[PDB]
RNA sequence: CUUGGAUUUACUGAAGACUAACUACUGCGAAAGCAUUUACCAAGGACGUUUUCAUUAAUCAAGAACGAAAGUUAGGGGAUCGAAGAUGAUCAGAUACCGUCGUAGUCUUAACCAUAAACUAUGCCGACUAGGGAUCGGUUGUUGUUCUUUUAUUGACGCAAUCGGCACCUUACGAGAAAUCAAAGUCUUUGGGUUCUGGGGGGAGUAUGGUCGCAAGGCUGAAACUUAAAGGAAUUGACGGAAG
């Protein structure tokens, strides 16, 4: 739970709310920094991917660390076929007209 | 030509002394070279020393000190006048001044 | 004029004469 | 100082000189036989040792190594040779 | 410090390396010491250790992996395990 | 508009009975009201106050002692331990050039779990007799001074409470302990614990 | 013989892609193909599998990890945190 | 027999704070600043309004009740000069000829260990 | 930026840097450089030595290592300062000085770059020539001094020598155009060994070729033509929005 990791925890796949099983924080190499805690209000700040603060129960839960497979985007496609296989087992939206060529 | 022996600084058998900041315009000054005085002031001037003595609660109370070291490079110390323009002779003299 | 400042004007010449040579290659 | 006895100097000053800067160098060391407490046994020891020697009847040691002269433990007294 | 003693042993006394050997050692009642790597498996340490205990033999633990015990050893191979059989010029088992 | 201090309830501090002068001074809060109570807000201060006060003599002048309150009874306020360090002044005065400043920390538990880190400093000191313009140590005489005044220090703290350490520390025992210890090792002057911080409660 | 003078591994690009995009891709491809040590059984038989799957192959151990490195830098800062606050004053 | 609060004088090159709190600090009773008192930026930091802000704080702290003060100068600090301004001392001067009484008197400038870069660049801030 | 509570105040927490005072005509390193504690790893000078080897040495084209800051590529970090830029002043104009923000950068990991007034503007090795007091390291002899502990084998301090250093003060036998110099002396009374560089000022560190570098650039590097001086140190005066 978020009430149980101190301050400057990082953490990953945390809950907004207690039992969704997971929310934040999910895609390779991102985390969530646990802020600060509010004991009176039953309450923790945590600091997003995005940058955002957010306030979440402090009975959600989370998984210490970082998620595995980070640095993915640091190397380039280099190609079509690349891209291609990429989005093929993602879904249909590659590759993309642009809307003034129409 | 050469002015000083010592370069204007205080480095001898030494390679790189790392700076200090000027007090008066943040100025990077080599440590050797800085002018430093070091000063020991009362916190309260001799005509409210009284005031406050008689305005204490404590009979026979110090007052405390302020103990300052201040740093300047040549150009903050010559136009504050720490250091003077000397003639050519008197440039050799290394003993501290006789005022105090 | 100055001479570092000199120097940099004769870095900006040879830039453009390596410019103008590599026009024509 | 341009008349001198350089082939003869007065030996108070030639013995505060340097070992290798005398007229002949010499050194300045020497062996000393150093008879502990315990027994009597001589046994030479260098004067500037960098041994823990210790002597054979007794297992004890002599003089620790130091920068210079060795030093003698206690109970141990020595004489010049 | 444990290295250099571990360097006069290697040198001059008397050890066995490998797991197989340590239990062997251990079985015969041979050994003086069990110096058990910081990587090794949990399972075999502990099964070592419960040799140990049953032995009445001492363990060292090494805080480096079996890379570090081997080069300790002076040997260009890894070492999981090893026992003392003999402490020669060493005081490893006067000393862990 | 308001004057929020019509609102103000005085409170008094009280200190551990190691102090002489209990009676530390008066606080005010907001009074106690149906939505936030006066008591919540109050507890959990931290009051800076000399020793010198503390203990009527000037003999600690240079030392001052944080309170930390924990409990409220009425209209007092029961503090413990908080804290000690120097006064800036003092250890000015202290920092002079020519000669030798030895520093030291520790992170130690008490014997009732008070998780300290306690700082201790001295100075070389220069003999009566002495000539030479510069009293200076040598490294490895500054690294054993050192580790005796951490071993000290360690000592002289895990053996007792906080409030025995707290007795100790008022006629500097510990100060004048390692003085005594490392008189074979260099001569010191000004030998102090100049600062104790509580980390966890 | 040495074959390349500066492409290595990205040799099999040809010309194609730009040179920076050919270096890009050299420098996280000779660490997605390089060996490391296994924290383990201290054998030098890591290897990728997919992208954050690094497996032994003499003691079998899979572990997770970085996308072209066994470990990132977030990760050993995380390692190390939670190794000094517990072997250390809070035991 | 008095009460004690602290008076956080706080004397910077550019305005002065007079800054009354109780015995803990965290409890403010009265601040008054130099450039509260006059008009002019160049003196809000005069020796005079530091003087006439601290009687004011004098005497608003003396209808509240609090009797005695220990006093905290402080200057500007850090990367910047450790000097105190000149008001400082007049508001202390003043604060003393209020008939509010004055106890223990201290430096609490913040010193750091060594630094985090000063500005004004290499070169300093030339004129 | 501020009645949306700024600034200030206390407690708590998080980030990165950075190591004040102590800090010096003081230390170490080939230089660039190096300043919180402890542990570990491998180095180093000096000193002491009646240990060991015996010319193994000195300086060095070619060829190498390291090489402040800035700068380049990619991750990480990115608090503070802050090129560029944005903005408020001043001004005739200021896209300058001054004020507030601010991106690269500043920090770090993998690689590059190889330049600084990289200065002691003083190559390295060796010998000799003059007095003095300080100081750091080591060694060797010794106190009306304080101290361990109550004393010794405590440590500190004091007095002497010595080797090595960082330097300093006086004189000028001597050198120099002089400023000045214990080396910049032992140079027309010219020869201890050796490496590098210069031949009036510009053109010009330019063009071209070569080579290294991702680039910025680095290293090597002319000629045509032009010119009577350019320059060094000191003297007298004049001037200063420098001091008395
Ligand atoms: O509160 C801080 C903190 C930081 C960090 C990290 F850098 F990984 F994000 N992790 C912390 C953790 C965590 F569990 F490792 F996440 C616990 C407590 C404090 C942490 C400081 C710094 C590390 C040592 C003491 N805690
Ligand atoms: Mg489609
Ligand atoms: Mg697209
Ligand atoms: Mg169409
Ligand atoms: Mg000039
Ligand atoms: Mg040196
Ligand atoms: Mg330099
Ligand atoms: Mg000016
Ligand atoms: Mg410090
Ligand atoms: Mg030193
Ligand atoms: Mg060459
Ligand atoms: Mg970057
Ligand atoms: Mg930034
Ligand atoms: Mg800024
Ligand atoms: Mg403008
Ligand atoms: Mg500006
Ligand atoms: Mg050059
Ligand atoms: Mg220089
Ligand atoms: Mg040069
Ligand atoms: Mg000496
Ligand atoms: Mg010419
Ligand atoms: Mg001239
Ligand atoms: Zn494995
Ligand atoms: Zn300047």
């Amino acid at each position: 739970p978020l009430g149980a990791c101190p301050e400057g925890t990082i953490v990953s796949n945390v809950e907004e709310k207690v039992g969704d099983r997971g929310a934040l924080g999910r895609t390779s190499g991102n985390y969530v920094i646990i802020i600060g805690h509010n004991p009176d209000e039953n309450k923790t700040r945590v600091k997003l991917p995005s940058g955002a603060k957010k306030i979440i129960s402090s009975d959600a839960r989370g998984v210490i660390g970082v998620v595995a497979g980070g640095g993915r985007i640091d190397k380039p496609l280099l190609k079509a076929g690349r891209a291609f296989h990429k989005y093929k087992v993602k879904r249909n939206s590659w590759p993309k007209t642009r809307g003034v060529a129409m | 030509p050469k002015k000083r022996a010592s370069n204007g600084r205080n480095k001898k058998g030494r390679g790189h002394v790392k700076p200090v900041r000027c007090l008066n315009c943040a100025r990077c000054v080599p440590k050797d070279k800085a002018i430093k005085r070091v000063t020991i002031r009362n916190m309260v001037e001799a005509a409210a020393v009284r005031d406050l003595s008689e305005a204490s609660v404590y009979a026979e109370y110090a007052l405390p000190k302020l103990y300052n070291k201040l740093h300047y490079c040549v150009s903050c110390a010559i136009h504050a006048r720490i250091v003077r323009v000397r003639s050519r002779t008197d440039r050799k003299i290394r003993t501290p001044p006789q005022r105090k | 004029m100055r001479d570092k400042w000199r120097k940099k004007r004769v870095r900006r010449l040879k830039r453009k004469r390596r410019k103008v040579r590599a026009r024509s290659k | 100082v341009l008349v001198q006895d350089l082939l003869h100097p007065s030996p108070a000053t030639e013995a505060k000189q340097h070992k290798l800067k005398t007229l002949v160098q010499q050194p300045r060391s020497f062996f000393m036989d150093v008879k502990c407490q315990g027994c009597l046994n001589i046994t030479t020891v260098f004067s500037h040792a960098q041994t823990a020697v210790t002597c054979d009847s007794c297992s004890t040691v002599l003089c620790t190594p130091t920068g210079g002269k060795a030093k003698l433990t206690e109970g141990c007294s020595f004489r010049r040779k | 410090n444990i290295n250099s003693k571990l360097a006069l042993t290697i040198k001059s006394g008397k050890y066995t390396l490998g797991y197989k050997s340590v239990v062997k050692s251990l079985r015969t009642g041979k050994a003086k010491l069990v110096i058990i790597a910081a990587n090794t498996p949990v399972l075999r340490k502990s099964e070592l250790e419960y040799y140990a205990m049953l032995s009445k033999t001492p363990v060292y633990y090494f805080q480096g992996g079996n890379n570090e015990l081997g080069t300790v050893c002076g040997k260009l191979f890894r070492v999981g395990t090893l026992s003392i059989l003999d402490a020669g010029d060493s005081d490893i088992l006067s000393s862990i | 508009v308001v004057d929020p201090f019509t609102r103000k309830d005085w409170f008094d501090i009280k200190a551990p009975t190691t102090f002489e002068n209990r009676n530390v001074g008066k606080t005010l809060i907001n009074r106690s009201t149906g939505l936030k109570n006066a008591a919540d807000g109050l507890k959990g201060r931290v009051f800076e106050v000399c020793l010198a006060d503390l203990q009527g003599s000037e003999d600690h002048s240079y030392r001052k002692i944080k309170l930390r309150v924990d409990e409220v009874q009425g209209k007092n306020l029961l503090t413990n331990f908080h804290g000690l360090d120097f006064t800036s002044d003092k250890l000015r005065s202290l920092v002079r050039k020519w000669q030798s400043l030895v520093e030291a920390n520790v992170t130690v538990k008490t014997s009732d779990d008070y998780v300290l880190r306690v700082f201790a400093i001295a100075f070389t000191k220069r003999q009566p007799n002495q000539i030479k313009k510069t009293t200076y140590a040598q490294s490895s005489k500054l690294r054993e001074v050192r580790k005796k005044m951490i071993e000290i220090m360690q000592r002289e703290v895990s053996n007792c409470t906080l409030a025995q350490l707290t007795s100790k520390l008022i006629p500097e025992v510990i100060g004048r302990e390692i003085e005594k210890s490392t008189q074979t090792i260099f001569p010191l002057q000004n030998v102090h614990i100049r600062k104790v911080k509580l980390l966890k409660q | 013989t040495k074959r390349t003078k500066k492409v290595g591994i990205t040799g099999k690009f040809g010309v194609r892609y730009g040179s920076s995009l050919r270096r890009q891709t050299k420098k996280l491809e000779v660490q997605q193909h390089a060996k490391y040590d296994c924290s383990f059984c201290g054998k030098r038989t890591v290897q990728r599998g997919a992208t954050g799957i690094w497996n032994c192959k003499s003691c079998k151990k899979t572990v997770a990890g970085g996308a072209y490195t066994v470990s990132t830098a977030a990760a050993a800062t995380v390692r190390s945190t939670i190794r000094r606050l517990r072997e250390l004053a809070e035991a | 027999s008095q009460v004690f609060g602290v008076a956080r004088i706080f004397a910077s090159f550019n305005d002065t704070f007079v800054h009354v709190t109780d015995l803990s600090g965290k409890e403010t009773i009265a601040r008054v600043t130099g450039g509260m008192k006059v008009k002019a930026d160049r003196d809000e930091s005069s020796p005079y309004a530091a003087m006439l802000a601290a009687q004011d704080v004098a005497a608003k702290c003396k209808e509240v009740g609090i009797t005695a003060v220990h006093i905290k100068l402080r200057a500007t600090g850090g990367t910047k000069t450790k000097t105190p301004g000149p008001g400082g001392q007049s508001a202390l001067r003043a604060l003393a000829r209020s008939g509010l009484r004055i106890g223990r008197i201290e430096d609490v400038t913040p010193v750091p260990s060594d630094s985090t870069r000063r500005k004004g660049g290499r070169r300093g801030r030339r004129l």
